[PDB]
RNA sequence: GAUAAACGCUGAAAGCAUCUAAGUGUGAAGCCCACCUCAAGAUGAGAUUUCCCAUUUCUUUAAGAAAGUAAGACCCCUGAG
RNA sequence: GCACCUCGAUGUCGGCUCGUCGCAUCCUGGGGCUGUAGUCGGUCCCAAGGGUUGGGCUGUUCGCCCAUUAAAGCGGCACGC
């Protein structure tokens, strides 16, 4: 037994970031945003304590889908009843519920009880404006 | 149409056209020579 | 658009002016007080509260008598709403009398059904029996639960579980009379409901 | 690209703007507007204006021919206009106009009404032949094709609606 | 300790591995436990080490 | 309303032709709505209207304990739609 | 065909009740060609939304026969239970 910082539940200070989505594909937005919400890019890990940040995503209507996948990435849901697949969605979700496209980051995280806490720090807005301007967020460029 | 895996011209006026991931044979000489790959 | 609640009384017959017998139900009404007007600016949609009877004053509460008190009536039992109506034309506290359905003649009637307790798997769904003789023992059973391979039972394999208690519309019925002085609409046909219940009556959706 | 380098001769009555990617063409009849790609460049040297482009692609050649043919359609449609005249064989078929309402008695128990958009008229000289005019070619083609789809011809007697010059084949089948 | 060294190394522009190659060219051989503790606490010393690792592989 | 097979309009690569790469349409009991029902334990637990406003102990005043109440609900009794 | 599998013990095919899925489609729906005049048809492409009868003779899987119907599909689910 020796000395490494097992950080505690009430020491970590969190921040608020703004990330645009104007013509960036889904995989790389979700990659950088999902690496943020676990508290990476800070030297104060635990694999327990929610050392993450808060992510706000703006302009979800203008996310690239490269080449095809506009008519092709058929999502699927089944509803536990016979004859019950509902392949209703497509790349339609860019138009209707561009918030919902909250699946391609919910996949990227673990499925513990921290992958349910750290999912509730996304706030994905299809438009271009916060409702959260009272908490002073900052901007992240992406050359990543 | 005729939908065959193998497709050849039939007349002098048969012209091979790609329209999608497909191969056509289109004739003004007869309507009998419409051909698909499938 | 047009909407009047009310009660259920019974069943009659009426000769029409050509002389044919027609089966006829009896629906009452009252004065018909509008309670609130819901707008997009405060509620996000557009509707109208409406309620039909007169309680005694022993049988309500200070929130109910505060909610009624911007219309100056007695406290009323059956408060419901109505959607899809272009408003104008509606002050707080009017009376939507029986006059509205004189020549409406095509009407959706939305009662609530009776109740019959636990019953068998036949009387809900009309599943047929098995044979009552030639040595069998399979008189009145609900069948087999499915195949063997999935190691479970699929959903919606219907079994026992209480008959009735849920609300059922019937579309495109006719109106026979409107008796304003006695507060009675007469309807051809059959209304789902026990007596003294509620019945909503609307102008039908399917033209 | 032997169409991609032919010269666009502008007659009298040609007024051309440049608004970002917009290339608008005024004139004696019409005000046709589009947009194009940034890989194309306009020219000067009065009224014969051509196109020269950044080359060294794999394609090199498609968008040249399309833009030259489309601007020749632009300039001709502003100047003259286009005609695609139709006919009515199958005796007992009519065509009547009350303003902008075609009535076609082609043997149904109807019907047949056909309305019109703005820049297209319908000229009916006699009870058979119908003429369609206007500015574009695409709009005129779609309206003429929608007229043809009401009753396209047959290979046995040849009723219905044609071009002025279709080649409708006749398969003289027996009476049984 | 690798994840914490990666985070605090990316804080100084160096990638997550070029510290290793840079320090082993500059002949510096700290255990990664002690680099983890310095990368958490001593920001000045960790930037000093990171600048010498920048200095080594700048050939 | 967007599609399937099919039919086109304009147009070049390939001075012609050509439904297609640029762009622009018609198109089925099928897909998504429209018809009836359930539905905020939708732990992302939503929204509106109306009703009710303060003793003791100090533990050391902290999102402390303890006690009689308000709006209101329940226990018990006569019953059935 | 082989013998991995179940011998301190796993019941045979039809019928009754109850269904569910696939598409190489029986009817209904949309199309292309014709050695398609019309009424009928032949073949091929898309398409699984719903529907698919009572009897007579055999223990029957098979079948044959009578009378109907828009039609009286082929299969998987321990040759379903
Ligand atoms: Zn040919």
């Amino acid at each position: 037994m020796r000395t490494t910082y097992m950080a505690k539940a009430g020491e970590v200070e969190r921040k608020w970031y703004v990330v645009d989505a104007t013509d960036v594909p889904l995989g790389r937005l979700s990659a950088v945003v999902a690496s943020v919400l676990r508290g990476k890019n800070k030297p104060t890990f635990t694999p327990h304590v929610d050392t993450g940040d808060f992510v706000i995503v703006i302009n979800a209507d203008k996310v690239k889908l490269t080449g095809k996948k506009a008519t092709d990435k058929i999502y699927y849901r089944h509803s536990m009843y016979p004859g019950g697949l509902k392949s209703v969605t497509a790349g339609e979700l860019r138009d209707k519920n561009s918030r919902r496209l909250e699946t391609s980051v919910k996949g990227m995280l673990p499925k513990n009880t921290l992958g349910r806490k750290q999912f509730t720090k996304l706030n994905v807005y299809g438009g271009a404006e916060h409702p959260h301007a009272a908490q002073q967020p900052e901007v992240l460029d992406i050359t990543n | 149409m005729k939908v065959r895996p193998s497709v050849k011209p039939m007349c002098e006026h048969c012209k091979v056209i790609r329209r999608k991931g497909r191969v056509m044979v289109i004739c003004p000489a007869n309507p009998k020579h419409k051909q698909r790959q499938g | 658009t047009k909407g009047i609640l009310g009660k259920k009384v019974g069943m009659t017959q009426i000769f029409t002016e050509s002389g044919e017998l027609i089966p006829v139900t009896v629906v009452e009404a009252t004065p018909n007080v509008v309670l609130q007007v819901k707008t997009v600016e405060t509620d996000g949609y557009e509707a109208i509260q409406v309620g039909y009877q007169d309680k005694r004053e022993v049988l309500s509460n200070k929130p109910a008598k505060g909610h009624v008190a911007k219309a100056n009536t007695a406290p009323k039992r059956f408060i419901k709403e109505f959607k899809n109506v272009e408003l104008g034309e509606y002050e707080v506290g009017k009376e939507i009398k029986v006059d509205v359905f004189q020549a409406g003649d095509v009407v959706d009637v939305t009662g609530t059904t009776k109740g019959k307790g636990f019953q068998g798997a036949i009387k809900r769904h009309g599943q047929s029996r098995g044979p009552m003789s030639h040595g069998s023992r399979y008189h009145r059973r609900p069948g087999s639960m499915g195949p063997v391979a999935p190691n479970r039972v699929f959903k919606n394999k219907r079994l026992a579980g209480r008959m009735g208690g849920d609300r059922v519309t019937i579309q495109n019925l006719e109106v026979v009379k409107v008796d304003v002085e006695r507060n009675v609409i007469l309807i051809k046909g059959n209304i789902p409901g026990a007596k003294k219940s509620l019945i909503t009556i609307k102008s039908a959706v399917k033209a | 690209s032997r169409i991609g380098n032919k010269v666009v001769v502008l007659p009298a009555g040609v007024e051309i703007k440049q608004d970002g990617n917009n290339i608008t063409v005024k004139g004696p009849k019409g005000e046709l507007t589009r947009e194009f790609s940034s890989d194309i460049k306009m020219n000067i040297e009065g009224n014969e204006v051509t196109f020269t482009r950044p080359n060294d692609s794999k394609e090199m050649k498609t968008i040249h021919g399309t833009t030259r043919a489309n601007f020749n359609n632009m300039v001709v449609g502003v100047s003259e206009g286009f005609q695609k005249a139709l006919e009515l064989i199958g005796v007992g078929y009519r065509a009547q106009v009350q303003g902008n309402k075609l009535t076609l008695n082609v043997g149904y128990s109807h019907p047949v009404e056909m309305t019109a958009p703005e820049g297209v008229t319908f000229e009916v000289p006699a009870n058979t032949q119908v003429i369609v005019k206007g500015i574009n070619k695409e709009v005129v083609g779609e309206l003429a094709a929608n007229i043809r789809g009401v009753r396209p011809p047959e290979p046995y007697k040849g009723k219905g609606i044609r071009y002025v010059g279709e080649f409708v084949r006749r398969k003289e089948g027996k009476t049984g | 300790w690798i994840a914490r060294i990666n985070a605090a190394a990316r804080m100084n522009g160096l990638s997550y591995s070029k510290l290793m190659h840079g320090l082993k060219l500059a002949e510096i051989d700290i255990n990664r436990k002690m680099l983890a503790d310095l990368a958490v606490n001593d920001a000045a010393a960790f930037t000093a080490l990171a600048e010498q690792a920048k200095d080594a592989l700048s050939k």
